[PDB]
RNA sequence: CGUGAGGGAAAGGUGAAAAGAACCCCGGGAGGGGAGUGAAAUAGAGCCUGAAACCGUGGGCUUACAAGCAGUCACGGCCCC
RNA sequence: GAAUGCCGGCAUGAGUAACGAUAAAGAGGGUGAGAAUCCCUCUCGCCGUAAGCCCAAGGGUUCCUACGCAAUGGUCGUCAG
RNA sequence: CGAUGUCGGCUCGUCGCAUCCUGGGGCUGAAGAAGGUCCCAAGGGUUGGGCUGUUCGCCCAUUAAAGCGGCACGCGAGCUGGGUUCAGAACGUCGUGAGACAGUUCGGUCUCUAUCCGCCACGGGCGCAGGAGGCUUGAGGGGGGCUCUUCCUAGUACGAGAGGACCGGAAGGGACGCACCUCUGGUUUCCCAGCUGUCCCUCCAGGGGCAUAAGCUGGGUAGCCAUGUGCGGAAGGGAUAACCGCUGAAAGCAUCUAAGCGGGAAGCCCGCCCCAAGAUGAGGCCUCCCACGGCAGCCGGUAAGGACCCGGGAAGACCACCCGGUGGAUGGGCCGGGGGUGUAAGCGCCGCGAGGCGUUGAGCCGACCGGUCCCAAUCGUCCGAGGUCU
C-alpha cells in the first residue's frame, strides 16, 4: 500500500535519486531551461523551488544550505546575484512544466520541459 | 502406515 | 428505525467519570429529505436523505429536476434510511442523545491485492527449516481426484477492504447539535473524511 | 470543512492549562488521584521525565523512578483529569529527547549524564518572585 | 514447480478470441488554436510552438 | 506477557529466587498472563533451605510484568522486571514477606494480603 | 562437428533472345508506382510450373440464456444460380 | 495416416518468459532522413593487489584511417572487435 | 509398469456421525451435588509442552472438552525431506567367496514460465425496444453460530454429616471474528541530530560523496500495523427432534393418536452482517431529453447526457471506482499551525587546548490540519434519442 504516501520513487534507490534530483537542479539553474520526462519534471518542480527560496533570503545561512545540494559557489552565485531577485515579489511558483508532444524514439518516454518563470 | 515406497525417488537424466 | 448521513473526521479520547474513552467523532447534520418512498407509490418505506452542499455548476439537469420537486438546493450525496419516516424537512444530530448506542456504515480503507495472509490471517510457511518460497503462500487448495476441483468460496488472495462495513452497537457518548456533531465510543470503518451511515442500532 | 478544528474544538472542553512546563531530563513529582476501594486519595509518584511524546491535547509523558530495588516507568496523558498537580523538583540538561537509555545506567553515571541545568533553573527562581 | 505445459494447441478460433481486446485506440488528437494543426492536448503545440495563447517553443 | 518458557523473578521469601512458567491459569487456552493472573511454574533456581527448592512445581500470581499494563484511566505502568509471587491453592502467600513494588491490578483481585506486605503499590 | 582417427550436409530451372527495365515520381535506403521490353512480367532476377499446412484482406450466411468426438437426419429463415 | 518413423515447411504456447550480475544515472551542445543508445562538455556513481599497467600462451588483421548500416550487436544505432 | 511419486510433519480445508464438549431428553441401584446408561443433536468448539522420523503411544501442565473416521491411508506442477528404494562406509549375523539380512548405524542432486477445467479478485463486450442521471426492491447466495469462572437467589431445597442445587438474575474472562490508530507498542531508505575513516569543495570555519541496495549510531511524523482499542456470537418470532402431555375412540377399561390440540433443542426457517435484477423471470421509484433532415432499415447533424485528454486520490497491478479541471483549492510551490529533532550558522565572552557559555527551544524540517491562484489541470474533440407490432 501507499496510502497518503508523498514522494516518487523513481526506480533508483536513495543516493542516486538524492543525486537526480541535485544534478537536474544544477541544470535547470544552469540553463533555465531542460528536458526531460514528465515525471522527473513534476518532481524536479519543489526541489528547486525551495533552493530559489532560500536564495531569497540571501543570508549567510541560506547559502550554506543550498551549497548542500548544488555544490558550485559559481552557481550559487548566480542563484543569488541574478536568478533569485526576478522572484523577490513572487509568492512561490517558480518553476513551470509544460508537456511536449513527442515521444522518445528507443523508448516511446514522455517528455516535458521544465523551465523557471519570469 | 509405512508402506514401502514403488518409486525410486527421481535421479537427473 | 432512525439514521443520518455524516463524514468521518477523525479520533480522539475524552475524558469522562477519570475514565479515558476512545471516540471518532462524526459530522452528521444537516441532512434534509429530499424523496420519501411510501408503500403505495414505492412498496416499501424510507427516506432519501441529501447530504453537503454542492456547487449547482456541477449538478446535471436529471439532478436539478429531481431537486427541485422536493425544494431543496442542490447536494453531493443521495442516500436512503430504511423504514425511518421523520416529521420535518430536516435530520439532524440531535435524534441522537447521548447513551443511545448506534450502528455505523462506512466504506472499509482499502488493501487493493491483498496476500493470503494479510487477508484471511493464513499462518503462511515456515521462514526457515528448508522453506522453500512458500512462506507467505497459502499451502494446499484441495484434495486429490476426488472431488477433483477447488470449493465456491476457497479462501484466496485478492482485493480486501474498500467494501461496505458496519459495525454495530456503539455508545453515542456526547453530541454537539451546535456543530452538527457526533461522538461515538470506539472505532468506525473507513478513513478521515470518508461517508458514513449513522442509523440507530439494531441490538437490545 | 476543518477536520483537525473540530477535533481540536471536541478536546478544548478537556484541555489543561495549569501545569508546569518540562522537559525530558527535569525530575518531577506527579499528585496523581488514585482509587484504592472505596475511597480515593492522592498518591506522589516522582521522577525523571525520559519521553514527552506531543500530539496536542494527545502529549503524553514518561516518567522514571526507582522503587524498592525495582525500575518503575509510569506513562501519564499531559491533560489528564487525574492529575492534581505537578511540581518541579529538579531541572536536569538533556542533549536529546527521549532518555531510554538511562535505563542500563547505574545511579552514578545517570548523575553524570544529566547535569543540572543551571539556566532553567536560575530561570525558575527568576520567576517565583511576584508582586 | 514441474513445469506446466499446453496439454492442446490452442484453435485458430480461440486465439483468436483473446486478441479481442487488442485493438489499438486511435491517438486523441485535438487542433492547434493558433496554427490549426493537430495534435494531443495539454501538449505544447509541435508546429508552430504555441500553448495557452503564448509562443513557447522554437519549431 | 507471560507465556511458557517466561521467566519470573519471584518477589519474596519463600527462597525460590527464579520461577519458568508452563502454564497460564487462565481458560482452556490463555496465551499471556498479566497482574494478577495464576501461573504455574517450574522452580528453576532456588536458595538452600526454603521452603520451595529447585525442581518444585508451583503456583505463583504476577505482580510485575515489564510489558506496560494499560488502565482505565488513560495511564500505563511498566516495570523492570517479571516478577511474580508464589501461592498456595487458597491465593495466599507461602512466605511472609514480599520484595519491590506491586500493580494495583492486584488487590482489585482480590490479592489483598500480597499488596498489604508490599513495600509500595504503583 | 571432432584433440584426433573420424563424421559429414544443404544447395539445379528467367526468357526464343538480356531485349536484365533508360527516364520520371514517393523513399535515407529497401521497396514500390508509371514509362519501356517481351508472345507472356502474379516469366522481374527473393525469376518455369507454383499443390498443402500456415497468415491475411474483401464479401455472403451466421453467432452474446447456452452443454460439446462438432457430425447426421428433418424442417424453416436468409443469400446466390 | 499413424512406426516417441525420415527430410522439409509452417503453426501452438504468445505479443507471453526473457533481453545475461542492483557499479547509476542527469543535462546541455553537435552530427544526421532517423538518436535514451554515436561524438564533445559539465554534473553524478563504480573499480583502484584492479575492473589500472607490462609479459608469456592461445587467437590471427581483430590494429590505424576513409566510406558504409542489409545482416551480425539480445533494444536502438549515425556507432562497433 | 511409452511412470497413478510413495510414510510423517507443515499449510489449507471440507465432509460423515458410530458425539469428546456445549444444547434437549428418558431410565437409574437418580436425596443433593456428582456420575452411570441409552436417546435427540454435526451449530460451534475440540489447548500448550517432554520423548521418538514417527502416525500411534506414554508423560507434564491445563481444559467445557482435550472425539473417531472419510476425502488417492485429502493435500510434494503447495512446502518440507526426519522415515523409506540407488550409488560411500561400518557393526552384529549369514555366506569359502563375490556378497547378503521386515537387523542396526553415519552420509546422500525434490524440475523459474499454467493451455484447458476449477478457484480468488478485476475488467471489456452485448443485452435488459426511446435515449439518459440518480436512488432503490431483494429472488437467490455467502458470513456468523463456541464456551468458562465468580457473585446474587441461598449456605436456602435435599442430607445424619460432609457436601449443595433446579428456576431466575448480575458481573468478569479465554479463544475467534470484523473494523480501527485516540492511547499503548512497532516500523517509518533520508524527517532531525551525534560519530569514524577517507576523498573532495576552499586554507580555516562550514559542508558534499563513499563506507548497503540508509557507512554507523540515537531518535522519529503521516501511513501501514498488533502486543493496542471499539464492537460481534445474540435477543426475539416460527416450525420441529428425542421426549412429556391434553382431550379420545377402535377395544363400556386403558391408550399422546386413529379425528383434533398443547409443550419441547447450541440444531432447522426467519431475524443480524455482506454480495446480489446476466433474477435474459434482465424488477421498481424520482428526475431530464424529445416530436430532426434524406431515399421495426439506412445515412447524417443533434438533445438530455456520456467518453476522450488533463490535475489528482487512505481507489488501484493495468482496467475500474472516486474527486477536480480557471464561475477552480486537484496536485506542486508558498504561508500559518501540527509534528519530529533538541538550542543551526555566524558572532561575542571564557579557557593554552579539547571544549564550554550566551544569543536560542534555536536551526533544520516528508506525508498530518488548513490558507493562499505563485505554478500547472491551456485549448478542445468525438460519440451520443427521433422511440417495432398486437
Ligand atoms: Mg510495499
Ligand atoms: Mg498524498
Ligand atoms: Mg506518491
Ligand atoms: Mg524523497
Ligand atoms: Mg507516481
Ligand atoms: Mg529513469
Ligand atoms: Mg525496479
Ligand atoms: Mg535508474
Ligand atoms: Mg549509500
Ligand atoms: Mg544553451
Ligand atoms: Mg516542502
Ligand atoms: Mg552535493
Ligand atoms: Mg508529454
Ligand atoms: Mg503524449
Ligand atoms: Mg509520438
Ligand atoms: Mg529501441
Ligand atoms: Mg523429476
Ligand atoms: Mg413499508
Ligand atoms: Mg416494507
Ligand atoms: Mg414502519
Ligand atoms: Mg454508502
Ligand atoms: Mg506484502
Ligand atoms: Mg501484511
Ligand atoms: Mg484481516
Ligand atoms: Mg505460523
Ligand atoms: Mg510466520
Ligand atoms: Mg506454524
Ligand atoms: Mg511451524
Ligand atoms: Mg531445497
Ligand atoms: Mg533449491
Ligand atoms: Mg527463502
Ligand atoms: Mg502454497
Ligand atoms: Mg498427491
Ligand atoms: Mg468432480
Ligand atoms: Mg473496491
Ligand atoms: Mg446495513
Ligand atoms: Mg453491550
Ligand atoms: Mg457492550
Ligand atoms: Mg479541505
Ligand atoms: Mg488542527
Ligand atoms: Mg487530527
Ligand atoms: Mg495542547
Ligand atoms: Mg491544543
Ligand atoms: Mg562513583
Ligand atoms: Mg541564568
Ligand atoms: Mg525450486
Ligand atoms: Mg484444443
Ligand atoms: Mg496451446
Ligand atoms: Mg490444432
Ligand atoms: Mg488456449
Ligand atoms: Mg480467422
Ligand atoms: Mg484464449
Ligand atoms: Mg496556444
Ligand atoms: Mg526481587
Ligand atoms: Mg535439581
Ligand atoms: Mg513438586
Ligand atoms: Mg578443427
Ligand atoms: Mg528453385
Ligand atoms: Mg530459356
Ligand atoms: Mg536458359
Ligand atoms: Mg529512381
Ligand atoms: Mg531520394
Ligand atoms: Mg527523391
Ligand atoms: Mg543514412
Ligand atoms: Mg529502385
Ligand atoms: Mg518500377
Ligand atoms: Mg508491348
Ligand atoms: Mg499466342
Ligand atoms: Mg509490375
Ligand atoms: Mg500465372
Ligand atoms: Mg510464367
Ligand atoms: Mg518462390
Ligand atoms: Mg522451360
Ligand atoms: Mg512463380
Ligand atoms: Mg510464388
Ligand atoms: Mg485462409
Ligand atoms: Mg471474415
Ligand atoms: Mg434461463
Ligand atoms: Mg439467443
Ligand atoms: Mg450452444
Ligand atoms: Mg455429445
Ligand atoms: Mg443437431
Ligand atoms: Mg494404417
Ligand atoms: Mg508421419
Ligand atoms: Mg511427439
Ligand atoms: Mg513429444
Ligand atoms: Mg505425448
Ligand atoms: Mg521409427
Ligand atoms: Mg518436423
Ligand atoms: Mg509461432
Ligand atoms: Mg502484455
Ligand atoms: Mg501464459
Ligand atoms: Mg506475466
Ligand atoms: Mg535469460
Ligand atoms: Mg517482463
Ligand atoms: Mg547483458
Ligand atoms: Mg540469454
Ligand atoms: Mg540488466
Ligand atoms: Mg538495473
Ligand atoms: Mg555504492
Ligand atoms: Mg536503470
Ligand atoms: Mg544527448
Ligand atoms: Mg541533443
Ligand atoms: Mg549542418
Ligand atoms: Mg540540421
Ligand atoms: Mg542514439
Ligand atoms: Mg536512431
Ligand atoms: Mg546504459
Ligand atoms: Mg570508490
Ligand atoms: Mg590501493
Ligand atoms: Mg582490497
Ligand atoms: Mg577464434
Ligand atoms: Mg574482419
Ligand atoms: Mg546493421
Ligand atoms: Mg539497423
Ligand atoms: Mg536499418
Ligand atoms: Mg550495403
Ligand atoms: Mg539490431
Ligand atoms: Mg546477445
Ligand atoms: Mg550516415
Ligand atoms: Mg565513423
Ligand atoms: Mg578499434
Ligand atoms: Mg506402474
Ligand atoms: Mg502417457
Ligand atoms: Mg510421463
Ligand atoms: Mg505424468
Ligand atoms: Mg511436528
Ligand atoms: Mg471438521
Ligand atoms: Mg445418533
Ligand atoms: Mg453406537
Ligand atoms: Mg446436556
Ligand atoms: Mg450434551
Ligand atoms: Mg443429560
Ligand atoms: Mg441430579
Ligand atoms: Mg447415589
Ligand atoms: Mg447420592
Ligand atoms: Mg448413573
Ligand atoms: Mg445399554
Ligand atoms: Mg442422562
Ligand atoms: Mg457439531
Ligand atoms: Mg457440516
Ligand atoms: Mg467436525
Ligand atoms: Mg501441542
Ligand atoms: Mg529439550
Ligand atoms: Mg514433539
Ligand atoms: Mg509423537
Ligand atoms: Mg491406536
Ligand atoms: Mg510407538
Ligand atoms: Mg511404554
Ligand atoms: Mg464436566
Ligand atoms: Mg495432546
Ligand atoms: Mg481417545
Ligand atoms: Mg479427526
Ligand atoms: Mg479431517
Ligand atoms: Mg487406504
Ligand atoms: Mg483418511
Ligand atoms: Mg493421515
Ligand atoms: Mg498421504
Ligand atoms: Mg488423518
Ligand atoms: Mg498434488
Ligand atoms: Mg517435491
Ligand atoms: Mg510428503
Ligand atoms: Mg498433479
Ligand atoms: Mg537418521
Ligand atoms: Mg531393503
Ligand atoms: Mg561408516
Ligand atoms: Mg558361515
Ligand atoms: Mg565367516
Ligand atoms: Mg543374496
Ligand atoms: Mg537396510
Ligand atoms: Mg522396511
Ligand atoms: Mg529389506
Ligand atoms: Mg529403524
Ligand atoms: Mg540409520
Ligand atoms: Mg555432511
Ligand atoms: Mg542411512
Ligand atoms: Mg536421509
Ligand atoms: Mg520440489
Ligand atoms: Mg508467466
Ligand atoms: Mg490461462
Ligand atoms: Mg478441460
Ligand atoms: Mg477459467
Ligand atoms: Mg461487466
Ligand atoms: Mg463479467
Ligand atoms: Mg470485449
Ligand atoms: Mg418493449
Ligand atoms: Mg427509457
Ligand atoms: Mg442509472
Ligand atoms: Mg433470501
Ligand atoms: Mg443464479
Ligand atoms: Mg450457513
Ligand atoms: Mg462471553
Ligand atoms: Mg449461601
Ligand atoms: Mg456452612
Ligand atoms: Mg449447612
Ligand atoms: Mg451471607
Ligand atoms: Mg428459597
Ligand atoms: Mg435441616
Ligand atoms: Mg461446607
Ligand atoms: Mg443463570
Ligand atoms: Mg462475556
Ligand atoms: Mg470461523
Ligand atoms: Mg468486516
Ligand atoms: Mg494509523
Ligand atoms: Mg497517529
Ligand atoms: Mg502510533
Ligand atoms: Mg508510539
Ligand atoms: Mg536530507
Ligand atoms: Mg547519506
Ligand atoms: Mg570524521
Ligand atoms: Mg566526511
Ligand atoms: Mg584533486
Ligand atoms: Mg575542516
Ligand atoms: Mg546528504
Ligand atoms: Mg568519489
Ligand atoms: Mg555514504
Ligand atoms: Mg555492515
Ligand atoms: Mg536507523
Ligand atoms: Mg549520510
Ligand atoms: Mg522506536
Ligand atoms: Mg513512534
Ligand atoms: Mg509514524
Ligand atoms: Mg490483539
Ligand atoms: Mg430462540
Ligand atoms: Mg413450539
Ligand atoms: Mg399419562
Ligand atoms: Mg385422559
Ligand atoms: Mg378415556
Ligand atoms: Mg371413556
Ligand atoms: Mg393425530
Ligand atoms: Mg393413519
Ligand atoms: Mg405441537
Ligand atoms: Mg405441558
Ligand atoms: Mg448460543
Ligand atoms: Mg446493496
Ligand atoms: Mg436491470
Ligand atoms: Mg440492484
Ligand atoms: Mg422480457
Ligand atoms: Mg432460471
Ligand atoms: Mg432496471
Ligand atoms: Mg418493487
Ligand atoms: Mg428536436
Ligand atoms: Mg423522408
Ligand atoms: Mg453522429
Ligand atoms: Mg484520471
Ligand atoms: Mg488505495
Ligand atoms: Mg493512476
Ligand atoms: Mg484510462
Ligand atoms: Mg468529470
Ligand atoms: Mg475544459
Ligand atoms: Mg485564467
Ligand atoms: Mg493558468
Ligand atoms: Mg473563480
Ligand atoms: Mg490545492
Ligand atoms: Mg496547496
Ligand atoms: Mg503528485
Ligand atoms: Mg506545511
Ligand atoms: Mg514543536
Ligand atoms: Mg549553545
Ligand atoms: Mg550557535
Ligand atoms: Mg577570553
Ligand atoms: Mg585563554
Ligand atoms: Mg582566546
Ligand atoms: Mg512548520
Ligand atoms: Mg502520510
Ligand atoms: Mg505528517
Ligand atoms: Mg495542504
Ligand atoms: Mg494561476
Ligand atoms: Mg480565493
Ligand atoms: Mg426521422
Ligand atoms: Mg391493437
Ligand atoms: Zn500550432
Amino acid at each position: 500500500m501507499r496510502h497518503l504516501k508523498s514522494g516518487r520513487k523513481l526506480n533508483r534507490h536513495s543516493s542516486h535519486r538524492l543525486a537526480l534530483y541535485r544534478n537536474q537542479a544544477k541544470s535547470l539553474l544552469t540553463h533555465g531551461r531542460i528536458t526531460t520526462t514528465v515525471p522527473k519534471a513534476k518532481e524536479l518542480r519543489g526541489f528547486v523551488d525551495h533552493l530559489i527560496h532560500l536564495a531569497k533570503r540571501g543570508d549567510l545561512h541560506a547559502r550554506r544550505l543550498v551549497l548542500r545540494d548544488l555544490q558550485d559557489v559559481k552557481l550559487v552565485r548566480k542563484l543569488f546575484d541574478e536568478i533569485a531577485p526576478r522572484y523577490r515579489d513572487r509568492q512561490g511558483g517558480y518553476t513551470r512544466v509544460l508537456k511536449l508532444a513527442e515521444r522518445r524514439r528507443g523508448d516511446g518516454a514522455p517528455l516535458a520541459l521544465v523551465e523557471l518563470v519570469e | 502406515v509405512d508402506k514401502p515406497p514403488y518409486l525410486p525417488r527421481p535421479r537427473p537424466p | 428505525m432512525k439514521g443520518i448521513l455524516g463524514v468521518k473526521v477523525g479520533m480522539t479520547r475524552i475524558f469522562r467519570d477519570d475514565r479515558a474513552v476512545p471516540v471518532t467523532v462524526i459530522l452528521a447534520g444537516p441532512c434534509p429529505v429530499v424523496q420519501r418512498r411510501t408503500p403505495e407509490k414505492d412498496g416499501y418505506t424510507a427516506v432519501q436523505l441529501g447530504f453537503l452542499p454542492q456547487n449547482p455548476k456541477r449538478v446535471n439537469r436529471p439532478l436539478k429536476g429531481h431537486f427541485a420537486k422536493a425544494g431543496v438546493e442542490p447536494v453531493r450525496i443521495l442516500r436512503e434510511i430504511r423504514d425511518f419516516n421523520p416529521e420535518g424537512d430536516t435530520v439532524t444530530v440531535e435524534i441522537f442523545k447521548p447513551g443511545e448506542r448506534v450502528d455505523v456504515t462506512g466504506t472499509s480503507k482499502g488493501r487493493g491485492f491483498a496476500g493470503v495472509m494479510k487477508r484471511w490471517n493464513f499462518a503462511g510457511g515456515p521462514d526457515s527449516h528448508g522453506a522453500h518460497k512458500i512462506h507467505r503462500h497459502p499451502g494446499s487448495i484441495g484434495n486429490r481426484k476426488t472431488p477433483g476441483r477447488v470449493y465456491k468460496g476457497k479462501k484466496m488472495a485478492g482485493h480486501y477492504g474498500a467494501e461496505r462495513v458496519t459495525v454495530m452497537n456503539l455508545e453515542v457518548v456526547d453530541v454537539i447539535p451546535e456543530e452538527n456533531l457526533l461522538l461515538v465510543k470506539g472505532a468506525v470503518p473507513g478513513p478521515n473524511g470518508g461517508l458514513v451511515i449513522v442509523r440507530e442500532t439494531k441490538k437490545a | 470543512m476543518n477536520r483537525g478544528a473540530l477535533i481540536k474544538l471536541v478536546e478544548s472542553r478537556y484541555v489543561r492549562t495549569d501545569l508546569p512546563e518540562f522537559r525530558p531530563g527535569d525530575t518531577v513529582r506527579v499528585s496523581y488521584k488514585v482509587k484504592e476501594g472505596n475511597r480515593t486519595r492522592i498518591q506522589d509518584f516522582e521522577g525523571i521525565v525520559i519521553r514527552i511524546r506531543r500530539n496536542g491535547f494527545n502529549t503524553t509523558f514518561t516518567v522514571r523512578k526507582v522503587s524498592y530495588g525495582v525500575g518503575v516507568e509510569r506513562i501519564f496523558p499531559l491533560h489528564s483529569p487525574l492529575i492534581q498537580k505537578i511540581d518541579i523538583v529538579q531541572r536536569g540538561r538533556a542533549r536529546r529527547a527521549k532518555l531510554y537509555f538511562i535505563r542500563n545506567l547505574s545511579d552514578r553515571e545517570i548523575r553524570r549524564k544529566l547535569r543540572a541545568d543551571r539556566k532553567r533553573i536560575d530561570q525558575d527562581r527568576a520567576a517565583e518572585r511576584a508582586a | 514447480a514441474k513445469h506446466p505445459v499446453p496439454k492442446k494447441k490452442t484453435s485458430k478460433a480461440r486465439r483468436d478470441a483473446r486478441r479481442s481486446h487488442h485493438a489499438l485506440t486511435p491517438p486523441t488528437l485535438v487542433p492547434c488554436p493558433e496554427c490549426k494543426a493537430m495534435k494531443p492536448p495539454h501538449t505544447v503545440c509541435p508546429e508552430c510552438g504555441y500553448y495557452a495563447g503564448r509562443k513557447v517553443l522554437e519549431v | 506477557m507471560i507465556q511458557p518458557q517466561t521467566y519470573l523473578e519471584v518477589a519474596d521469601n519463600t527462597g525460590a529466587r527464579k520461577i519458568m512458567c508452563i502454564r497460564v491459569l487462565k481458560g482452556s487456552n490463555a496465551k499471556y498472563a498479566t497482574v494478577g493472573d495464576v501461573i504455574v511454574a517450574s522452580v528453576k533456581e532456588a536458595i538452600p533451605r526454603g521452603a520451595v527448592k529447585e525442581g518444585d512445581v508451583v503456583k505463583a500470581v504476577v505482580v510485575r510484568t515489564k510489558k506496560e499494563i494499560k488502565r482505565p484511566d488513560g495511564s500505563a505502568i511498566r516495570f523492570d522486571d517479571n516478577a511474580a509471587v508464589i501461592i498456595n491453592n487458597q491465593l495466599e502467600p507461602r512466605g511472609t514477606r514480599v520484595f519491590g513494588p506491586v500493580a494495583r491490578e492486584l488487590r482489585e483481585k482480590g490479592f489483598m494480603k500480597i499488596v498489604s506486605l508490599a513495600p509500595e503499590v504503583l
